[PDB]
RNA sequence: AGGGUGAAAAGAACCCCCAUCGGGGAGUGAAAUAGAACAUGAAACCGUAAGCUCUCAAGCAGUGGGAGGGGGACCAGACC
RNA sequence: GGCCAGUGAGACGAUGGGGGAUAAGCUUCAUCGUCGAGAGGGAAACAGCCCGGAUCACCAGCUAAGGCCCCUAAAUGACC
RNA sequence: CGGUAGGGGAGCGUUCCGUGUUAGGGAGAAACGCGUGCGUGAGCCGCGUUGGACGAAGCGGAAGCGAGAAUGUCGGCUUG
RNA sequence: UCGGAGAGAGGCUCGGUGAAAUAGACAUGUCUGUGAAGAUGCGGACUACCUGCACCUGGACAGAAAGACCCUAUGAAGCU
C-alpha cells in the first residue's frame, strides 16, 4: 500500500485501510442480499427436458439415451459435423407413466440426433512382453470416435402399454 | 474444546464451505422405486451407460435388514450358504464384491442345529497352536457341549470371502445358544429358505 | 513298493477334467428361429 | 506475500559437526518460542547446543536492529539442516586393510518469524463472521481488497482455495 | 569426430520416469526399476483390458440373477434368458443390469410381457 | 544379581577405592568444600562421618586409626580440635550434598559437598 | 554376520525418528530445570 | 588428481550478533537470489512445508474397477 | 539354381519295440502331437495332457474343452 | 499379420561438414525444467518468474553415434 | 559327577568422536501341497495390532575365495 513505500517494514494498521465509520452493514436491505448473490448463487431449477428414455443400437453395443444429452459412439462412415441423423432402431421406450417395450424393436420409432464432432479416442498403449527373449513392442492406438447429441425421440405412440397396474 | 474467536472463526468456514459444495452438488436418491434419472443428475456423468457403483451413502449401516434362523432341526452347511448369500448382498440387485451391500444375519437356538450321518461323533473341528505338538482335535458333539456357536460361526467362516473385508463381513453374523436374543429393536424378520431339503 | 506314483505329465493325463457321458457330450448349442430383417441402424437427414 | 515482511533467514555456514545429530536439538525448538529455547539450549546435554545458542541469539539480535521487533513476540516457524561438504581420511587396520573415516558438515537455517505483525488485520477479520466478511469485502475496491487479506488470515483458517470459487481474490 | 552421450538417455529416461508417477519406494526413484516396472504395468493393463470385458459380464450376471428370483419361485436366471430369445428380444447384459438398479419397475413388466 | 549388597564400587577395584575415598577426606576436611561426582559422594558420607565420631572419642587408640586412614598427619590432629566444639552437640549428618550440573566433557552429574 | 540387503529409506527413518525422540523428554527436563531454578528457592542445586 | 566470480576487484566502508570463523543489513555492480569453498548446475542421496492417507494386517507393490476428500488463469458430464 | 544365416545338448506324451528288473521324471531307435519358439481358457497352484493358434480397439453377442450349493460366473433343475 | 536363434524391408535421433558470415537470437540462443498437443513407435511440435550467447529447419554428406547388465569402469552418494 | 560364588576388562545406560564387510528393488509369517524334484514371493488353510531395545542363531541352499576334490581343453608348467 501507499505509506508502506515509505518504510518498507513499518508494521500495517486498521485505519490505513478504509475509514472506521463503516456507515451500515445493512443486513436487512437487499443490497447486504444482493451482494450475497453476487458472490454466493444458488442452484436454481435445472434444465428442463422431456422426461424420457431409450434404448439403441450403434455398431454391435448398445446405449441409453436421454433428450438433449449427447454420447460418444463408434465412428460412422461418413456422417459429417453438424448432420441430422436418424437411428431407427430401437430396443424399448422408458416414461413414467408407460413403458414400451420392443418386440425385437418398436416399430417405425426414431431417434433423431446431431454430430457434434468427429475424433480420436484417448491413446491405449498396446504393449506386448515376452521374458527372457528380448521381445518387447510398443504400439499406440487412437480409435475412431464420433460424439452424438440427442435431440427427441418420436415415433412410438402407435405401440400398445404394457404399463403397470 | 477451545472456544476462542480465531478457532470459533475455522469451524464457520467449513460450514459455509460444505454448505456451498452441498448446493451445486447433485442430491443422492434412494433406490427403492425410483425411475430412471431426474432433471438434477442428467447435467451429471453418465451413470447410465457405466456400470453402477454404489456411493457411501448407499450401505449406510444405521438402516441394513436384520432376519433371524431359527436352527431348530436345520442343517448345518444349507443353513450356512443362504446365511453367506444374505451377508454378502448377492441376493440384491445392488450387488457389489468390493462394498458391504449385503444385511444382517442372527441365529437361535444354535445346539438345536441337524447333522446328517454321524458325523456328529465324526465331523473332527481342530486347532493349532504352533508348537509340534498343538494340535487339538475335538468332535461336533463335544464341541456342542462346550461352545455351541463355534459350529455355526466356523462354517460360514469358511463360506466368506477371505480376505479385509470377509474379516469385516464376520461380525455381521450374530449367533446365540437359547431361543432368544437381545437385537429386538432392530426390528428383524424370518428369513427365507428356497431349499426344500434343509428341514428334516 | 513296486508301484510307481505317476507324478509328472502323466498326472495330467489321468487327473484331468472328463465327462465320458454320452448324454453330455452330445449336447450342443440351443437353437431359435431367425429374427426378421431388421432395420439399418443410422440414416441421414439431408443436411 | 506476507513471508517477505514478517521473518528473517540467517543460515550458519559450514559447522564442524552432524546432521542427525543436530536435528536432535532442531527438531525440538521447532515451533518454541524465543525465550523458551534459551532456558531450555542451555541446560541439554547434548554438545550441539552452544553452536545453536550463538546462532539463535544472532538471529533476534538481527531483528531489533534491522526489521525492529519485540524479542518477546518471536516463533520459530522453520528450521533446517542441510549437508555440507565432508572430508575424508584413511585409517589403517589389520591384514593391511584400509578403511575410510569422514569429519561431517551441517547449514543449518533457521527463520524467525513475529506474530505481532497483522494483529491489526487478522485479530479483525476473525472477529467477523464468514457471512459478514463477504459484504465488507464486496464494498470495497480492490486496492482495500487485496491488503487486507495479504496477512495468514487465510492460511490458519484454510480459505485460500474456495475464495476463488466465489470470485473473491482473483488473480 | 567425437561424440558425447549426451542427453538421450536423459529425455529418454524422463518419459519413462514420468509415467511411474504415483509408485512406492525406489520404483518411483531409479531409473534401473522404473524401466523394469513401467514394463510390468502395460503388460498388466493390455491384460486387464482383456480381462475388462469379461469382469463386467461377469458382475451383470450377478446383478441380473440376483433382481429376478424375488419374482417367481423355481425361477432364475438361465430360464429367463431362454424366454428372451423365444420371444424375440434382444437386449443384452449392460442394459438389463442397469434397469434393475436404475428403473427396477420395467423388469417386473419385462417379465409379465414374457409370460 | 546384588541383593543384600550395600557397597559402592565406582568402577574401580578394591585398592582403588581404598584409596580414592581415602584422598578426598583429605581435602574435604581441609577445605570444608569440593566439587565432585554424586556416585564419589554419596560413598563419602560413610567415611567422613567416621573419622568425625572419633573426635568425639578423642582418644589415643581413636587417633591411630584416623593416622591410618587419613594421608596427612596434620589435619588429624587439628580435626580433634576443633570438632568437640564444633560438632559438641549434633548427632550424626555431618555433611550435606548439593547438586551441580555437569561436566563438558562427559555429561557426569557433578555435586558439591560440604561440612554443616 | 552380514545384512542380505539394503534397508528402505522409510524404514530407516523410523529408525532414526526414535533415535531423535529421545530429545524431547531430555527437552522437558531441561524446562523443568530451570523453571525451578528461575525462583531462588531451591537449596539443592547450585548453578552459579 | 585438482580448469571457468565479474566488462572492470569496484573483493564488500560503516552498524548489529561478534573471542574467532560465519551470518544479517548497508554500500558496489546490469545481476550479490555472481560474495570469493562464488559461472550454466541434471540424478542418486539428506531434508523442510503444504493436500489426501495407513496402527486386524499378507505384500515383485502395480494394474482394471474408484468409495470419501482435495486442487486449478483455459473451464467443469472434463482434468490433475 | 545365385547371394547369404543359424542349427547339429533336445524335452515329455501316444504308438511300435530293444537295453534295464515288462524299475526309473532311466536309456537308445522308428512313426505322430505339443512344448521348445505358443500367450489364452480348463486342470486348486503346475513348459510337454485337453480345447484352441493372440493385427488392434468396444463396459456388444454366440460357443469349444469343461462346468452350474457357498468362497467363485451359470439350473439348492427335472425324471428312472 | 503368435514367434526365440536367424534373414529381409522401411524409418527416428545424436555430434560435425556443404548450402551458410543461412533463418532467428540481451524484445533472451544452446541447455535445463515442463505439457489435457501429434505420431505404429524411436521421437516430433510447443511452453517458461530457470538460464545468459549462440544457432535450426529444408535438400544432402561423414562418424570416436544410441547402454541396464561384462564379479565392467571412473567419480559421487547411500545401506549396515 | 555338577555345578556354584567372587574380582577385573568388555557387554548394558548417558555424553563426545565415529567405521566395516554386505547390499537387483524389497510392503520380507507358519503349515501342507506345487514347482528345475528343498518356496516369505505360486495354490489352499491357519496364525498375526504398529514400532523399538537387550539376548539366541534354525533358515534366507547366509557372507567370504569365477571349487583347491572329479571331468573337459589336441591349455600351462616341474620331474622321470
Ligand atoms: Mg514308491
Ligand atoms: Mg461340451
Ligand atoms: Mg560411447
Ligand atoms: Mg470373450
Ligand atoms: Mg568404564
Ligand atoms: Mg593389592
Ligand atoms: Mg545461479
Ligand atoms: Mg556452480
Ligand atoms: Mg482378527
Ligand atoms: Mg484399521
Ligand atoms: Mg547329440
Ligand atoms: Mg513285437
Ligand atoms: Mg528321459
Ligand atoms: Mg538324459
Ligand atoms: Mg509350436
Ligand atoms: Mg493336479
Ligand atoms: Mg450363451
Ligand atoms: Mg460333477
Ligand atoms: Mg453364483
Ligand atoms: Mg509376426
Ligand atoms: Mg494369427
Ligand atoms: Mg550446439
Ligand atoms: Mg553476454
Ligand atoms: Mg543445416
Ligand atoms: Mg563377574
Ligand atoms: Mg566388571
Ligand atoms: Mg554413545
Ligand atoms: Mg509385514
Ligand atoms: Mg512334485
Ligand atoms: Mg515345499
Ligand atoms: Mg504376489
Ligand atoms: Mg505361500
Ligand atoms: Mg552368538
Ligand atoms: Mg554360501
Ligand atoms: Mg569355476
Ligand atoms: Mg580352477
Ligand atoms: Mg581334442
Amino acid at each position: 500500500f501507499e505509506e508502506f513505500q515509505r518504510p518498507p517494514n513499518q508494521k500495517p494498521q486498521l485505519s490505513d485501510v478504509l475509514p472506521d465509520d463503516f456507515q451500515a452493514p445493512e443486513p436487512g436491505t437487499p443490497e447486504y442480499n444482493d451482494i450475497i448473490n453476487q458472490f454466493l448463487p444458488k442452484k436454481g431449477p435445472p434444465p428442463p427436458r422431456e422426461e424420457i428414455f431409450a434404448v439403441v443400437v450403434i455398431g454391435s453395443r448398445q446405449y441409453i439415451v436421454i433428450p438433449g444429452r449427447w454420447i460418444y459412439t463408434q465412428r460412422l462412415k461418413g456422417a459429417t459435423v453438424n448432420d441430422k441423423i436418424v437411428l431407427n432402431k430401437v430396443l424399448l421406450v422408458g416414461t413414467k407413466a408407460s413403458t414400451y417395450i420392443g418386440t425385437p424393436i418398436v416399430t417405425n420409432a426414431a431417434v433423431h440426433a446431431v454430430v457434434e464432432e468427429q475424433l480420436l479416442d484417448d491413446k491405449v498403449i498396446v504393449f506386448k512382453y515376452k521374458k527372457k527373449k528380448n521381445y518387447r513392442r510398443n504400439i499406440g492406438h487412437r480409435q475412431p470416435i464420433t460424439r452424438i447429441k440427442i435431440t427427441g425421440i418420436t415415433g412410438y405412440e402407435d405401440y400398445p402399454a404394457s404399463t403397470l397396474e | 474444546k477451545s472456544t476462542s474467536a480465531s478457532t470459533k472463526c475455522t469451524e464457520e468456514w467449513r460450514q459455509l464451505k460444505e454448505a456451498v459444495k452441498k448446493e451445486f452438488a447433485i442430491p443422492h436418491v434412494p433406490l427403492d422405486q425410483r425411475w430412471m434419472f431426474t432433471l438434477e443428475e442428467a447435467t451429471g456423468p453418465d451413470i447410465w451407460n457405466t456400470t453402477w457403483y454404489p456411493k457411501s451413502a448407499d450401505h449406510v449401516p444405521t438402516d441394513k435388514k436384520w432376519y433371524v434362523v431359527d436352527a431348530t432341526d436345520l442343517i448345518l452347511g444349507r443353513m450356512a450358504s443362504t446365511i453367506a448369500i444374505h451377508i454378502r448382498g448377492k441376493n440384491l440387485a445392488s450387488y457389489t464384491p468390493s462394498v458391504d451391500m449385503g444385511a444382517f444375519v442372527i441365529v437361535v437356538n444354535a445346539d438345536k442345529v441337524a447333522v446328517s450321518g454321524k458325523k456328529r461323533t465324526q465331523k473332527l473341528y481342530r486347532r493349532h497352536s504352533g508348537r509340534p505338538g498343538g494340535l487339538k482335535e475335538e468332535t461336533f458333539d463335544q464341541l456342542q457341549k462346550r461352545i455351541p456357536e463355534r459350529i455355526i460361526e466356523h462354517a460360514v467362516r469358511g463360506m466368506l470371502p477371505k480376505g479385509r473385508l470377509g474379516r469385516y463381513l464376520f461380525n455381521h453374523l450374530k449367533v446365540y445358544k437359547g431361543a432368544e436374543h437381545p437385537h429386538q429393536a432392530q426390528q428383524p424378520i424370518d428369513l427365507p429358505l428356497r431349499d426344500k431339503r434343509i428341514r428334516v | 513298493s513296486s508301484r510307481p506314483q505317476k507324478k509328472g505329465t502323466a498326472h495330467h493325463m489321468k487327473t484331468r477334467p472328463k465327462k465320458t457321458a454320452r448324454w453330455d457330450i452330445k449336447r450342443g448349442p440351443a437353437v431359435y428361429p431367425p429374427l426378421p430383417p431388421l432395420p439399418a441402424e443410422w440414416t441421414i437427414v439431408s443436411s | 506475500e506476507p513471508g517477505k515482511c514478517d521473518e528473517i533467514t540467517t543460515r550458519g555456514y559450514s559447522i564442524s559437526m552432524s546432521v542427525d545429530k543436530a536435528r536432535r536439538v532442531i527438531d525440538q525448538i521447532r515451533g518454541r518460542s524465543y525465550a523458551e529455547t534459551l532456558m531450555i539450549l542451555e541446560l541439554m546435554p547434548y554438545r550441539a547446543c552452544y553452536p545453536i545458542f550463538k546462532l539463535i541469539y544472532s538471529a533476534a539480535a538481527n531483528a531489533s536492529h534491522n526489521k525492529q521487533f519485540n524479542k518477546a513476540n518471536l516463533i520459530i516457524s522453520k528450521a533446517e539442516v542441510n549437508k555440507g561438504i565432508t572430508l575424508k581420511k584413511v585409517k589403517p587396520r589389520a591384514r593391511g586393510r584400509s578403511y575410510m573415516i569422514k569429519r561431517p558438515t551441517c547449514h543449518i537455517t533457521i527463520v524467525l518469524r513475529d506474530i505481532t505483525h497483522f494483529d491489526s488485520y487478522d485479530k479483525f477479520l476473525e472477529s467477523l463472521t464468514p457471512k459478514k466478511l463477504i459484504a465488507l469485502l464486496g464494498l470495497m475496491s480492490t486496492g482495500r481488497r487485496r491488503e487486507l487479506l495479504c496477512g495468514r488470515f487465510r492460511e490458519n483458517h484454510k480459505i485460500k482455495s474456495f475464495l476463488y470459487k466465489i470470485a473473491l481474490f482473483k488473480r | 569426430t567425437r561424440v558425447k552421450r549426451g542427453y538421450i538417455a536423459r529425455r529418454r529416461r524422463k518419459k519413462i520416469r514420468f509415467f511411474a508417477s504415483s509408485f512406492r519406494g525406489a520404483h518411483s526413484r531409479l531409473t534401473r526399476t522404473i524401466a523394469q516396472q513401467k514394463i510390468r504395468a502395460l503388460v498388466s493393463a493390455h491384460r486387464d483390458r482383456d480381462r475388462q470385458k469379461r469382469d463386467f459380464r461377469r458382475l451383470w450376471i450377478t446383478r441380473i440373477n440376483a433382481a429376478i428370483r424375488e419374482r417367481g419361485v423355481y425361477y432364475n436366471y438361465s430360464k429367463f434368458i431362454h424366454d428372451l430369445y423365444k420371444r424375440q428380444l434382444l437386449l443384452n447384459r449392460k442394459i438389463l443390469a442397469q434397469i434393475a438398479i436404475l428403473n427396477p419397475n420395467c423388469i417386473y413388466m419385462i417379465y409379465n410381457e414374457i409370460i | 544379581m546384588k541383593h543384600g549388597r550395600k557397597i559402592h564400587r565406582l568402577s574401580r577395584p578394591a585398592d582403588q577405592r581404598r584409596a580414592l575415598l581415602r584422598g578426598l577426606t583429605t581435602q574435604l576436611l581441609k577445605h570444608g568444600r569440593i566439587k565432585t561426582t554424586r556416585a564419589k559422594a554419596s560413598a563419602m558420607r560413610k567415611y567422613v562421618d567416621k573419622m568425625i565420631t572419633l573426635a568425639k572419642e578423642g582418644s589415643l587408640h581413636k587417633r591411630r586409626q584416623a593416622l591410618g586412614f587419613i594421608y596427612e598427619k596434620q589435619i588429624v590432629h587439628a580435626l580433634f580440635a576443633e570438632v568437640p566444639e564444633r560438632y559438641g552437640d549434633r548427632n550424626g549428618g555431618y555433611t550435606r550434598i548439593i547438586r551441580t550440573l555437569p561436566r563438558r566433557g562427559d555429561n557426569a552429574p557433578m555435586a558439591y559437598i560440604e561440612l554443616v | 554376520a552380514v545384512p542380505k540387503k539394503r534397508t528402505s529409506i522409510y524404514k530407516k527413518r523410523i529408525r532414526k525418528n526414535i533415535w531423535k525422540k529421545k530429545g524431547y523428554w531430555a527437552a522437558l527436563k531441561a524446562f523443568s530445570l530451570a523453571k525451578s531454578l528461575s525462583t531462588g528457592n531451591s537449596k539443592s542445586f547450585f548453578v552459579r
